[PDB]
RNA sequence: AUCUAUAAUAGCAGAAG
RNA sequence: UCUGCUUCUGCUAU
RNA sequence: AGUAGUAACAAGA
């Protein structure tokens, strides 16, 4: 339990709601005035959520997840699914968003236990992740510390302040727009060896103020569900093809890498990927949707759902007809306030229109 | 007498007083759901955060006797708090769990012996291979649990109470002897039980009452099939399998009839239909079970089944089943012709109709006729049965198999002819089903007649009442062998004397579905498959090689109709039109190789199946071609995309019944003019109307043009185009 | 079952406009036959009153109209890119699995 | 390169990969404060689509109301409530010439149902409005409540225990002078407007953890006097919904998806070669809001034509009910003062004597709009049915615009069907071209106006016959899967370890049944299952190392048992679960593996973590020693005097249950009070006793004369 | 062959509208 | 002063 | 401050 001081007391926001009065004590206050309820004040895109996304559809080097055991396979389908699991595992194991799953898994796990068990104290919990290097040993990593608020949570709405300090090596005046909740610190120098040179590198804490409530948490702790939401739809795939092939195609979509899907862009334009790219891409997205989960991202996937069976219609030729197609945009757009997830789906959205309609 | 006491008890008081007599028994369902709080709601959330606590189990307090509350490590076991009730943590379940007093005396097994049932049918199974294949799951009705065959849903459940709760039935009764057996048995098996009535209850309807759920299934419905249903079908893949107990005979007789049938009708397709049925027999299993050993001691009464049997040489019963009769003909004919009617509540349905005079010896266990009928009448009917209430069930099977249009207009009430998703059902079953439960006006509306009281017999009125005045018209009562054949190349069944005994004619049309998981062993795995699978896998297989297909289709095309590859399909379609589709495709491709430029794989590749018949000559223009799928003609559109045939130009893929076919690659010398071929018997089309030839006329009306003229044709999905006749 | 007293005033209060009493209506419904009243009533509704079919064709999408402002910020509840760890080898000392010592 | 996922569908068609659409895997939006501003726009929405009708005042509650049937025909393309009661009357009549008998046999089957129905179907209710309290409580809480309150009025017929009965109770209660409410013991007496309008009240609340929506909505909840009439009205409804080919209700799952498959697949044989077919998949906007009781009672009148008229009536008061209802306002406001640095709650009940100057823009429109409807912290809303509660007459409805779609009534070249989920509907045209299309379109939409039903443009799109979406099910030529939807049924239950397990299990394995997941999928779902398992309930592998206050106790039993294979994961054992095995459980899968003293340890007849029934001999218990109970908090207010009651309605029920065996196993009927029935019961059953010679003569003696004791008692307490 | 149903215990959880 | 109605599905037995 | 987004949390008794 950290000591309960000044600054402490400050960034977790301890008697900063107000004291519950009867109207009939304060009905004669001049500023007395219905809680602001505006909108949400809008926002442009930046690229940093591009970058974001494309860093965590990366392969790592580190093994981010230990699946357990199951029991032995005896009938042919469990050895064909578990050599198909076996590339699953592979793809899926090493990849960044694994990493972003297993980190928040454990986050929203230990704020959850220090809101239970400590209401009124101000605990210290690390933020600590477990991987396998590519050489197969354990090991053990600290991305920073979170002192969790108190947590008298009544409702499952409530908010639990707590402060995140967090190691980087990323300059934050160099897209200062991002950071805008942190304050950085310089707080080390690192010494790296990237190919034959270590050069001396500036290394950052940054540290915001930030909140949670028990729904959150509880969905945060179920983040690997994201894992199952991509493998389904690989899987699927597979599957589609092999009923018209009569064999299994898992060996030929993964080793062969004859079989490719648009899954990119570039200035040369459209890029498509293997399975096991298609696969990290799906995945990323999931866990992107439970990172970033808001309003705003359930309003545009089901609107914008709508157009995009349209262009299918269209594209299947259809002959596709609307009725207020300017109301489906009018609607589609009234979602896009702030949430930089959803401007990056709407510029995804837009792209897609482009390459599918020429 | 300790209750009674308690209940004094109780009543001494003077809240508990009011209660017992101001709340009827009624009432005291609500007051035993009363709830006092702010309930509960997403119960997850809660586990997960009150795991990490120290206590988050409430246990009674006996427990302060049976565990202690510290371990050899000082850990607390239970804690007392301010009752009966005592907070007690998961340390405690797993000491008593290596530590408790342990015994040789445990229910698990016998409470939830339906479990280790399934645990001993898969401990026995047999695994084989599997197989990556186009797969059509059809949702229907099916069994999650088997329940007992003798008993209903209803009869279990009363079988349950009378066993359990003897003396709180109430006004119910056992009727079934199979329900006082189960009953005697239950009551029997289960005297000084030291189990609690209601998980006692429970085992019984675990082990007695039958469940059935809607899924979508590939293979045997069976419950012993669906319990396995995750494990044997996927999206892409049969995992062959056979469960490790003993197959109930009755789903090896269903399973037996359907795979005859399918039988049966492919072989009709074949120029050698007795070789083909054959090597189908010989090639098919039936829940892991060979179908030749299976027909060879199978005493299954049925027309496809006497067919199959005949051809390998054993005694047929050349006898059928309705209405739980044995019905066995002994002189006549007849043909099948379907015929709409409309019944007695306003529904239009259309009713297979035997013409033809024949008479009929009906056999049932209880009960015994002679019938003599004609096309939808009902000539004679000499019933012999036991009971009266046998006797009427036996006149009523006779009145339904009769097909009168006294029948048909008797029906009252709300007598549904679909399913609850909308699926077709048999006609005859659910209008025996509407008269088995009261048929007291098609009793009245029958007719009546006075009797001449021959031979000493008595005729009944329609009250069930014996007169010897009068009766039904043509009904009256009544006081009371596996022979050698032959069978031919076309599977007609001649007897000893030489008159035809069956006929592939005489099989049912009706395309069910196997109770066990039919297994065939050939080049097409899917040759009696269901027409979904039939559809689907014709046009698999003739664009996945399609390279010698399209060499062959040019240079010997009558080579390229007379595969085998096309039978499957032929089965499906209806027989009058197959030569005429035959005559009329095999023109369209006729006239396809001699214009040139104009070269449609879709069209070919659509069009191709229809043309495996005998081509007969005709002057009609078909805008579709019908294929029976489950008792519906749907319709394969010659021109464009259809619902069952839809090519989609833009990802190259074809759909059949919108299960994936395959994709298409580019044929260098297709035609993109425009000019069709393939579609129109005798006629060009070159593209979209031109007003300057007056307006567009009918398909069907282009029989009296001549060559070198143009006209504009309404033909296709709406769409007006521009032909000339060549 | 008899609709008297309070809840016979509110039945006479929830029919259509032309009617008083809830006999009056039950009577009209009773005596009901379909006469063009939905083809007249179509006759008199006016024109504007329409479901216009829109093509969609390949030139009709526009592209989605993101907002305007300062741009986005970070929202995550941790760093995700720009994330660095201090790791051990091999967690082999005393006491592990408390994140604590690890930390 | 730039990652874009929404680029795969360049290749894999929208349907195929539906799933990628919808983001479940993120936590749902929840409302977090009133439900007050939601409630007053939804019945300012209400009256402003019906604000040309009549206005009246209500002579029984003085709540001002409005009237839109037969008003002025649209003449735009907004939402209209002017629905024409002789087009509903036609739509009926055309639904009943269409499908001879539908009505009279539906109505056959709701008076059997009508007449067997019990009261305590009631209590198979969520949240509901407690009038007495003025506060949501548990339906049977809310139900007891108003049986003692009508007991204590004098109001006893609901002692038949009929449903009926009780309806007759609440027809008689709406005509007392005043209801006397006993609180504790607090006397209240509501007069006869107050208790009307207090009958005719929906709590309204917002709804909660709603997907597909960027802005909250409110939900409505009625009292116990509302909730009698809507269920027999809607067996009514279901009743005919049944009968009719079009419907997509009440069908659901697998057995829906089979009707419409099959539905669509007739539709597209009927329609001739020679015909464009097309399919609208359409939304209905504002679809509550629009339906009016009016035409509900119209409709309920023309299906009960020539039957009993006390069915005509029990059908009739729901419609009635609505028609002069009133819609509770919520918790009001919360205003805070940051100079001051205070906040306080503003009830909703004085939101009509407030000063204006307290609320933003949009807050006092809304106050200023509704203002003349509030009564009581309610506010009057004649028109609108309050988010479903005619589900399936509205269905009807939509299903008899449907029908009017044959060519026999179109009378034209074009002609339509579909199917229609209460608001939800997939239409099929058919026409000789895109002209008849567009006039097939036109005349079903203005035929839908002509009955309150407005069809969503913005929502809505037309294609070739071969694709659509209905009711959140994607058919491309063929219904998909959507394996994204049940994606938040996988996990940890919170049950207990052993139900946990099973439903865990029985979810994967069910999924590869129904929603297309694949083996290897299945098997890495297991996986995690299995992980998030032993996570949540501290029972991790024994040979591991995570350290918990468990594990110590878990290593103890791994090295005792010398089968470590049929140890349970909850005690620390291994997953032998695979795709072969998911149907069979956990104790039956490794029960040949296990140690015979673990065995007969997990399968403790004595087993002290689960209750035991009285036959002080026990009945041996069955479950494993997983199977406990978890410890419910349920511990500040001033609701704490139920708690006494509720724990001597456990001590009564226990008794009766002592005395009647099967009373849990299927429910008690019976007139009688629990003395009389107990008292009877223990007299015929010491006299078969004594008879067949279990008891002797001085134990009956001592028996009948406590029985005599008890029966002095009731008479004379 | 039928089988929400020739049917009705209850509670909780997921989905849909 | 706060998870409604309806439908389906799954699990469990105070 | 922060969470958050049409109204709330930033403990209450
Ligand atoms: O489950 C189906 C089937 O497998 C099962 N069944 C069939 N046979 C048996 C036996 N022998 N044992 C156990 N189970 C059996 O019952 C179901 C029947 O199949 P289904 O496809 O639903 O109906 P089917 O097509 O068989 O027609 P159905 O109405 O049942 O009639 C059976 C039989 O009766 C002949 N038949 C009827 N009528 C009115 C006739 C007539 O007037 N004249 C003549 N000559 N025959 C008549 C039918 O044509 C069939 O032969
Ligand atoms: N939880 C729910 C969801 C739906 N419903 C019922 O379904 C209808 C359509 O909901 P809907 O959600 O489709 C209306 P939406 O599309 O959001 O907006 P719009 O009306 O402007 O078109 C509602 O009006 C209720 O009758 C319910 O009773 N409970
Ligand atoms: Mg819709
Ligand atoms: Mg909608």
């Amino acid at each position: 339990n950290m000591k309960k001081t000044s600054q402490l007391k400050w960034a977790l926001g301890e008697n900063m709601a107000p004291e519950k009065v009867d109207f009939e004590d304060c009905k004669d206050v001049n500023d007395l005035k219905q809680y602001d309820s505006d909108e949400p004040e809008p926002r442009s895109l930046a690229c940093w959520i591009q970058s974001e996304f494309n860093k965590a559809c990366e392969l790592t080097d580190s093994s981010w997840v230990e699946l357990d055991e199951i029991g032995e396979d005896v009938a042919p389908i469990e050895h064909i699914a578990s050599m198909r699991r076996n590339y699953f595992t592979a793809e899926v194991s090493h990849c960044r968003a694994t990493e972003y799953i297993m980190k928040g898994v454990y986050i929203n796990t230990a704020l959850l236990n220090a809101s239970c068990a400590a209401m009124d104290d101000f605990q210290l919990i690390p933020m600590i992740s477990k991987c396998r290097t590519k050489e197969g040993r354990r090991k053990t990593n600290l991305y920073g510390f979170i002192i969790k608020g108190r947590s008298h949570l009544r409702n499952d709405t409530d908010v639990v302040n707590f402060v995140s300090m967090e190691f980087s090596l990323t300059d934050p005046r160099l897209e200062p727009h991002k950071w805008e909740k942190y304050c950085v610190l310089e707080i080390g120098d690192m010494l790296l060896r990237t190919a034959v040179g270590q050069v001396s590198r500036p290394m950052f804490l940054y540290v915001r103020t930030n909140g949670t409530s028990k729904i959150k948490m509880k969905w945060g702790m179920e983040m690997r569900r994201c894992l199952l939401q991509s493998l389904q739809q690989i899987e699927s795939m597979i599957e589609a093809e092999s009923s018209v092939k009569e064999k299994d195609l898992t060996k030929e979509f993964f080793e062969n890498k004859s079989e490719t899907w648009p899954i990119g862009e570039s200035p040369k334009g459209v890029e498509e990927g293997s399975i096991g790219k298609v696969c990290r891409t799906l995945l990323a997205k999931s866990v992107f949707n439970s990172l970033y989960a808001s309003p705003q991202l359930e309003g545009f996937s089901a609107e914008s759902r709508k157009l995009l069976l349209i262009v299918q219609a269209l594209r299947d030729n259809l002959e596709p007809g609307t009725f207020d197609l300017e109301g489906l945009y009018e609607a589609i757009e009234e979602c896009l306030i702030n949430d930089p997830w959803v401007l990056l789906n709407a510029s995804w959205f837009n792209s897609f229109l482009t390459h599918a309609l020429r | 007498m300790e209750r009674i006491k308690e209940l004094r008890d109780l009543m001494s008081q003077s809240r508990t007083r009011e209660i017992l007599t101001k709340t009827t028994v009624d009432h005291m369902a609500i007051i035993k759901k009363y709830t006092s709080g702010r309930q509960e709601k997403n119960p997850a959330l809660r586990m997960k955060w009150m795991m990490a606590m120290k206590y988050p189990i409430t246990a009674d307090k006996r427990i302060m006797e049976m565990i202690p509350e510290r371990n050899e490590q000082g850990q607390t076991l239970w804690s007392k708090t301010n009752s009966d009730r005592v907070m007690v943590s998961p340390l405690a379940v797993t000491w008593w769990n290596r530590n408790g007093p342990t015994t040789s005396t445990v229910h698990y097994p016998k409470v939830y012996k339906t479990y280790f049932e399934k645990v001993e049918r898969l401990k026995h199974g047999t695994f084989g291979p599997v197989h990556f294949r186009n797969q059509v799951k059809i949702r229907r009705r099916v069994d999650i649990n088997p329940g007992h065959a003798d008993l209903s849903a209803k009869e279990a459940q009363d079988v349950i109470m009378e066993v359990v709760f003897p003396n709180e039935v109430g006004a119910r009764i056992l009727t079934s002897e199979s329900q006082l057996t189960i009953t005697k048995e239950k009551k029997k098996e289960l005297q000084d039980c030291k189990i609690a009535p209601l998980m006692v209850a429970y085992m019984l309807e675990r082990e007695l009452v039958r469940k059935t759920r809607f899924l979508p299934v590939a293979g045997g419905t069976s419950s012993v099939y669906i319990e396995v249903l995750h494990l044997t079908q996927g999206t892409c893949w049969e995992q062959m399998y056979t469960p490790g107990g003993e197959v109930r005979n009755d789903d090896v007789d269903q399973s037996l009839i359907i795979a005859a049938r399918n039988i049966v009708r492919r072989a009709t397709v074949s120029a050698d239909p007795l070789a083909s049925l054959l090597e189908m027999c010989h090639s098919t299993q039936i829940g892991g079970v060979r179908m030749v050993d299976i027909l060879r001691q199978n005493p299954t009464e049925e027309q496809a089944v006497d067919i199959c049997k005949a051809a390998m040489g054993l005694r047929i019963s050349s006898s059928f089943s309705f209405g739980g009769f044995t019905f066995k003909r002994t002189s006549g004919s007849s043909v099948k012709r379907e015929e709409e009617v409309l019944t007695g509540n306003l529904q239009t349905l259309k009713i297979r109709v035997h013409e033809g005079y024949e008479e009929f010896t009906m056999v049932g266990r209880r009960a015994t006729a002679i019938l003599r009928k004609a096309t939808r009448r009902l000539i004679q009917l000499i019933v012999s049965g036991k009971d009266e209430q046998s006797i009427a069930e036996a006149i009523i099977v006779a009145m339904v198999f009769s097909q009168e249009d006294c029948m048909i207009k008797a029906v009252r009430g709300d007598l549904n002819f679909v399913n609850r998703a909308n699926q077709r059902l048999n006609p005859m079953h659910q209008l025996l089903r509407h008269f088995q439960k009261d048929a007291k006006v098609l009793f009245q509306n029958w007719g009546i007649e006075p009797i001449d009281n021959v031979m000493g017999m008595i005729g009944i009125l329609p009250d069930m009442t014996p007169s010897t005045e009068m009766s039904l018209r043509g009904v009256r009562v009544s006081k009371m062998e596996r022979v050698v054949v032959s069978i031919d190349r076309f599977l007609r069944v001649r007897d000893q004397r030489g008159n035809v005994l069956l006929s592939p004619e005489e099989v049912s049309e009706t395309q069910g579905t196997e109770k066990l998981t039919i297994t065939y062993s050939s080049s097409m795995m899917w040759e009696i498959n269901g027409p979904e699978s039939v559809l689907v896998n014709t046009y698999q297989w003739i664009i996945r090689n399609w390279e010698n297909v399209k060499i062959q289709w040019s240079q010997d095309p009558t080579m390229l109709y007379n595969k085998m590859e096309f039978e499957p399909f032929q089965s499906l379609v209806p027989k009058a039109a197959r030569g005429q589709y035959s005559g009329f495709v095999r023109v369209l491709f006729q006239q396809m190789r001699d214009v040139l430029g104009t070269f449609d794989t879709v069209q070919i590749i659509k069009l191709l199946p229809f043309a495996a018949a005998p081509p007969e000559q005709s002057r009609m223009q078909f805008s579709s071609l019908t294929v029976n799928v489950r008792g519906s003609g749907m319709r394969i559109v010659v021109r464009g995309n259809s619902p069952v045939f839809n090519y989609n130009k833009a990802t190259k893929r074809l759909t059949v019944l919108g299960k994936d076919a395959g994709a298409l690659m580019e044929d260098p010398d297709e035609g993109t003019a425009g000019v069709e071929s393939a579609v129109l018997r005798g006629f060009l089309i070159l593209g979209k109307e031109n007003k300057r030839y007056g307006p567009a006329l009918s398909i069907n009306e282009l029989s009296n043009l001549a060559k070198g003229e143009k006209a504009n044709v309404l033909i296709g999905q709406g769409d007006v185009v521009l032909v000339m006749k060549r | 079952f008899e609709i008297t007293g309070t809840m016979r005033r509110l039945a006479d209060q929830s029919l259509p406009p032309n009617f008083s009493s809830l006999e009056n209506f039950r009577a009209y419904v009773d005596g009901f036959e379909p006469n063009g009243c939905i083809e007249g009533k179509l006759s008199q509704m006016s024109k504007e009153v329409n479901a216009r079919i829109e093509p969609f064709l390949r030139t009709t999408p526009r592209p989605l109209r993101l907002p305007d402002g300062p741009p986005c910020s970070q929202r995550s509840k941790f760093l995700l890119m720009d994330a660095l760890k201090l790791s051990i080898e091999d967690p082999s000392h005393e006491g592990e699995g408390i994140p604590l010592y690890d930390a | 390169m730039d990652v874009n996922p929404t680029l795969l569908f360049l290749k894999v068609p929208v349907q195929n990969a539906i799933s990628t659409t919808f983001p479940y895997t993120g936590d749902p939006p929840y409302s977090h404060g009133t439900g007050t501003g939601y409630t007053m726009d939804t019945v300012n929405r209400t009256h402003k689509y019906s604000e040309k009708g009549k206005w009246t005042t209500n002579t029984e509650t003085g709540a001002p109301q409005l009237n839109p049937i037969d008003g002025p025909l649209p003449e735009d393309n907004e939402p209209s409530g002017y629905a024409q009661t002789d087009c509903v009357l036609e739509a009926m009549a055309f639904l009943e010439e269409s499908h001879p008998g539908i009505f009279e046999n539906s109505c056959l089957e709701t008076m059997e149902i009508v007449q067997q129905t019990r009261v305590d179907k009631l209590t198979q209710g969520r949240q509901t409005y407690d009038w007495t309290l003025n506060r949501n409580q548990p339906a049977a809480t809310a139900l007891a409540n108003t049986i003692e309150v009508f007991r204590s009025n004098g109001l006893t017929a609901n002692e038949s225990g009929r449903l009926i009965d009780f309806l007759k109770d609440v027809m008689d209660s709406m005509d007392k002078e005043e209801m006397e409410i006993t609180t504790h013991k607090k006397k209240q007496r509501l007069n006869k407007r107050s208790y009307l309008i207090r009958a005719l009240t929906l709590n309204t609340m917002t709804k909660d953890a709603e997907r597909g929506k960027l802005k909250r909505r409110a939900i409505a909840t009625p009292g116990m006097q509302i909730r009698g009439f809507v269920y027999f009205v809607e067996a009514l409804a279901r009743s005919i919904c049944e009968k009719l080919e079009q419907s997509g209700l009440p069908v659901g799952g697998n057995e829906k998806k089979a009707k419409l498959a099959n539905v669509v697949r007739k539709m597209m044989t009927n329609s001739q070669d020679t015909e464009l077919s097309f399919t609208i998949t359409g939304d209905n906007t504002k679809w509550n809001e629009n339906q009016n009781p009016r035409m509900f009672l119209a409709m309920i009148t023309y299906i009960t034509r020539n039957q009993p008229e006390w069915f005509r009536n029990v059908l009739s008061i729901a419609p009635i009910m609505f028609s002069n209802k009133m819609a509770r306002l919520g918790k009001g406001y919360m205003f805070e003062s940051k100079s001051m640095k205070l906040r306080t709650q503003v009830p909703a009940e004085m939101l009509a004597n407030i000063d204006l100057k307290y609320f933003n823009k949009s807050t006092r429109e809304k106050i200023e709009k509704i203002r003349p409807l509030l009564i009581d912290g309610t506010a009057s809303l004649s028109p609108g049915m309050m988010m479903g509660m005619f589900n399936m007459l509205s269905t009807v409805l939509g299903v008899s615009i449907l029908n009017l779609g044959q060519k026999k009534y179109t009378k034209t070249t074009y002609w339509w069907d579909g199917l229609q989920s209460s608001d939800d509907f997939a239409l099929i045209v058919n026409a000789p071209n895109h002209e008849g299309i567009q006039a097939g379109v036109d005349r079903f939409y203005r035929t839908c106006k002509l009955v309150g039903i407005n069809m969503s443009k913005k929502k809505s799109y037309i294609n070739r016959t071969g694709t659509f979406e209905f009711t959140s099910f994607f058919y491309r030529y063929g219904f998909v899967a959507n394996f994204s939807m049940e994606l938040p049924s996988f996990g940890v239950s919170g049950i207990n370890e052993s139900a946990d397990m099973s439903v865990g299990v029985t979810v994967i394995k069910n999924n590869m049944i129904n929603n297309d997941l694949g083996p290897a999928t299945a098997q890495m779902a297991l996986q995690l299952f299995i992980k998030d398992y032993r996570y949540t309930y501290r029972c991790h592998r024994g040979d591991t190392q995570i350290q918990t206050r468990r594990a110590f106790e878990l290593k103890k039993l791994w090295e005792q048992t010398r089968s470590k294979a049929g140890l349970l994961v909850s005690d620390g054992g291994p997953n032998l679960y695979n795709i072969r095995n998911l149907h069979i459980p956990e104790v039956c899968l490794k029960w040949e593996l296990m140690d015979e003293d673990y065995q007969g340890r997990l399968c403790n007849p004595m087993n002290p973590f689960v209750s035991h029934k009285e036959i002080s001999m026990e009945y041996d218990a069955v479950a494993t020693t997983h199977s406990w109970i978890p410890k419910r908090n349920r511990s500040n207010t001033s609701q704490r005097g139920i708690l006494e009651d509720e724990q001597m309605y456990q001590k009564c029920c226990n008794l009766f249950e002592k005395f009647f065996p099967s009373s849990s196993y299927r429910r008690p009927v019976g007139i009688s009070s629990m003395v009389e029935a107990m008292v009877s019961r223990a007299r015929i059953d010491a006299r078969i006793d004594f008879e067949s010679g279990r008891i002797k003569k001085e134990e009956f003696a001592e028996i009948m004369k406590i029985c005599s004791t008890i029966e002095e008692l009731r008479r004379q307490k």
